[PDB]
């Protein structure tokens, strides 16, 4: 019932900040870095529901991440479920022709124009493929 | 399960027309499948573009634009349709619209 | 000597010129009899001339 | 040794119902209170005006970045924090030719140029205003650099004529990196405080949008708050000083109302910066009204706060007006009493909320200082510290001065941690400002979106 | 108390008054935003 | 790296085993990105064995 985000630890945290905060107060559980090795490998596997990671320059070249997304292809192929890995676009000087394999076949969702509307969609997502969720605590947040 | 109604547009344009023609299709009572409303996140991008082209396509419309007619997806999706036609020797499958 | 009191440095030079610290004064006596004290700074040109 | 005693700092409340401390950072998680759902703007400029506005209102649509996100934090954008649609395409143009410009400040005068170019301004703003279909919530004027170099106080008195909303933007600030000047390098960079910059323009445009950014919520009900300042219209013949007031009372439950109560009250005298007693009763009796219209009772107990002391002459006529047991306490508060405290240890200033209480009528309120969640220095140098004294009236220290960190905490012309003096003053005095440069207006609006 | 008695243009003068005093009110002292303003006319003032 | 910096021509055989491989999609989709990039229209040349 967790919701598990991958990303650079210097460059690329506001962002994971902000859509923590802002998915915590809607009552989606989510694992991210900032709020707390193995713990992490356990987490990918038996206890999230949805792996987002996070697409940058910066990234899409750092050696956790890349752990952390074959641990989570790893588990995809067992779950079976194809839409257990969410990329998000958050850069602008990256083409979408220079993404890393075992990302570059899915679909991003560009948060690259606005944030909001990255939100939005990725709420109405999260609606269609019924990830479980609890009342608004926005207290939480 | 040949019920759906595929349509096929270009990417940057010609994408208010598509939206146009599918909510008035759904609201008559038909079933379409379309890129912009359909094909949920974090999916294959081509894989189950192809698998609904072959296994769920009653019809395939195409529209025909300055802005399409030499775009690679689109004519990619036409030669998976065109297979599919002679597969099912249906001769009214594939139907242009010309909105250009 | 050397532009210092008490290691405490009270005047320098700023380029072309030469900085000093200043103060003031003034009486008052209602919560109890004191002076108060404000801080200055004063500019000179060769270091004696205004 | 003497002890100085600390007040908490307030909290202000945003949207869900939710508290914090820092506007910059309670907007982003949470968000303003109501729901205005988009602002369509206008502009009244040169061509090359509407391409810097334009250029600068698709930048700030995506997230910019600080040099230091502790101290100025990020700024996620707009549709992201505000949740409107502020977009450079709904955009309503009326151009000004060069020609008219080099036409009215070629030679001309001083106050004549200054009267020409706000007629040209005004008489776009009110002829599209008037005679247009499209709907526009605020005029956006795109000053050039030539035309700054009196204007902005006659330009909105001459629309408070009309009620219009308006916001006057510069070139320099937001094109500063094509007005090099100097030797190369610009007169103002913005480099280091981009995240800034747009956090004030998108909080400004979103109040004077008719949008509600946050609120307060520890004050005490009932009670109100005016703020009397002083102006010397004596500019002109018959020399004056004129008085301008603002209310910040809370409604019936829930609710925050913060407006001015103007028409201006004159003084013959020269010096005299106090007010007759015809006056005083006509300002207390509006103020009063203006309370009972809207919590449907009278208050309990009328909290007046101004710069200047209070004679008895105007405050018989205060206690005649009031009715039932409505008290009245008076406070004044003055800003630059030489007395400033070092740290023996550090080089770092004194905290913020510090307060030294002299008698139980006085106090040193600490407003300006070092905030720990900023981790940096409100002010520059030793921070000064205010002087608090409850003039007539009785009343408990402490609670004034927990009022006035209270009114420190409502600015909505910038978005900054806090003030170093009640915002319910430099309103006023805004108010006072705008209304000395026009030409006997009847019956202002009590709206701050016209003047601010 | 307004419609009641007067004159038939006194009376219609004073309700106009009335709605148009508080409209201009509203418009010049408040905040909140109002794009179009509705009259909701009751039953006894139309007659 | 040897896809995007090293290849000169990539050929991939067809058979009832491949296609649908998911090593070999990821490939195909790698080596289409290089073939937009270097201009080249006879870049992934197909091997039909089964
Ligand atoms: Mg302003």
């Amino acid at each position: 019932n967790k919701i598990f985000i991958s990303h650079a630890t210097p460059e690329d945290d506001d962002f994971t900040r902000w859509l923590s905060l802002k998915l915590i107060g809607l009552g989606y559980e989510v694992w991210c870095d900032i709020l707390f090795w193995s713990t992490i490998e356990k987490e990918i596997r038996e206890n999230t529901c949805k792996f987002l990671i996070v697409s940058s320059t910066a990234g899409n070249k750092r050696e956790g991440v890349l752990k952390e997304l074959a641990v989570a292809t790893k588990v995809k192929k067992h779950l079976q479920d194809d839409m257990f890995i969410i990329p998000l676009a958050i850069d602008e000087n990256l083409s979408y022709d220079d993404i890393n394999i075992e990302i570059v076949r899915l679909n991003a969702i560009d948060f690259k124009k606005s944030w909001a509307k990255g939100l939005q969609d990725l709420l109405d997502a999260f609606e269609k493929q019924n990830v479980p969720k609890k009342p608004p605590d926005h207290s939480k947040s | 399960m040949r019920n759906k109604i595929f349509i096929s547009h270009a990417t940057p344009e010609d994408d208010d027309f598509t939206r146009w023609l599918s909510l008035k299709l759904i609201g008559l009572g038909y079933e379409v499948w379309c890129d912009i409303l359909f094909l949920d996140k974090g999916v294959d991008f081509w894989s189950t573009i192809e698998k609904e082209i072959r296994e769920n396509t009653c019809k395939f419309l195409i529209v025909s634009s300055t802005a399409g007619n030499k775009r690679e997806g689109v004519l990619k999706e036409l030669a998976v349709a065109t297979k599919v036609k002679k597969h099912l020797q249906d001769d009214m499958f594939i139907i242009p619209l010309a909105i250009d | 000597e050397k532009d210092k009191f008490e290691k405490i440095k009270l005047v320098g030079k700023q380029k072309n010129k030469y900085w000093h610290f200043g103060i003031s004064a003034a009486g008052k006596l209602y919560p109890s009899p004191v002076l108060m004290v404000s801080s200055h700074i004063i500019f000179t040109m060769d270091g004696i001339n205004l | 040794m003497k002890e100085l005693i600390y007040i908490e700092e307030p909290s202000i409340l945003f949207a869900h119902g939710q508290k914090c401390t820092d506007p910059r950072d309670g907007l982003a998680l949470f968000g303003p209170l109501n729901q205005i759902y988009g602002i369509k703007s206008g502009v009244v400029g040169t061509q090359k005006g509407l391409q810097i506005f334009k250029s600068y209102l698709d930048k700030i649509q995506k997230p910019i970045y600080n040099h230091n996100n502790i101290t100025r934090p990020m700024f996620p954008g707009f549709e992201a924090v505000f949740g409107c649609k502020w977009e450079s395409q709904n955009i309503v143009f009326k151009e000004i030719t060069d020609e008219e410009i080099r036409r009215y400040l070629f030679n001309a005068s001083t106050h004549k140029r200054t009267y020409d170019l706000v007629t040209l301004f005004n008489d776009k703003i009110i002829t599209a205003n008037k005679n247009d279909e499209e709907r526009v919530d605020v005029w956006f004027v795109i000053v050039p650099e030539e035309i700054y170099k009196q204007f902005h106080d006659q330009l909105k008195a001459r629309l408070l004529e009309h009620t219009i909303p308006t916001q006057i933007l510069r070139e320099s600030t937001l094109a500063w990196r094509d007005f090099k000047n100097t030797f190369g390098a610009p007169i103002r960079d913005f480099s280091k405080i981009e995240g800034h910059l747009a956090w004030t323009i998108s909080t400004a445009a979103y109040y004077k949008a008719g949008g509600k950014p946050w609120k307060l919520g520890d004050i005490r009900p009932g009670v109100c708050y005016l703020g009397l300042v002083y102006k010397k219209i004596e500019k002109s013949k018959n020399p004056q000083n004129a008085c301008c007031a603002a209310q910040m009372f809370l409604d019936n439950g829930d609710g925050t109302v913060f407006k001015g109560e103007v028409g201006p009250w004159y003084n013959p005298e020269k010096g005299e910066y106090h007010l007759k007693p015809k006056e005083a009763k006509a300002l207390l009796t509006q103020a009063l009204e203006s309370y009972k219209e809207q919590n449907k009772s009278y208050p309990k107990e009328v909290f007046i706060h101004a710069r200047t002391r209070f004679n008895d002459e105007e405050w018989n006529a205060f206690n005649e007006v009031t009715p039932k047991n409505t008290n009245l306490v008076g406070v004044t508060i003055t800003k630059s009493k030489p007395l400033k405290l070092y740290k023996t240890e550090g080089a770092f200033p004194i905290m913020r909320g510090n307060a030294y209480i002299v008698d139980e009528k006085k106090a040193f309120l600490w407003t300006l200082g070092f905030v720990p969640k900023l981790q940096s220095t409100l002010s520059m140098e030793v921070p000064n510290p205010i002087f608090i004294e409850i003039n007539k009236g009785e009343a408990e220290i402490q609670q004034v001065l927990k009022d006035i960190l209270a009114l420190t905490k409502l600015n909505y012309n910038a978005c900054i941690y806090a003030d170093g003096e009640p915002v319910t003053l430099r309103f006023a005095n805004k108010i006072g400002e705008i209304l000395t440069a026009s030409t006997e207006i009847k019956t202002p609006p009590l709206a701050f979106k016209y003047y601010i």
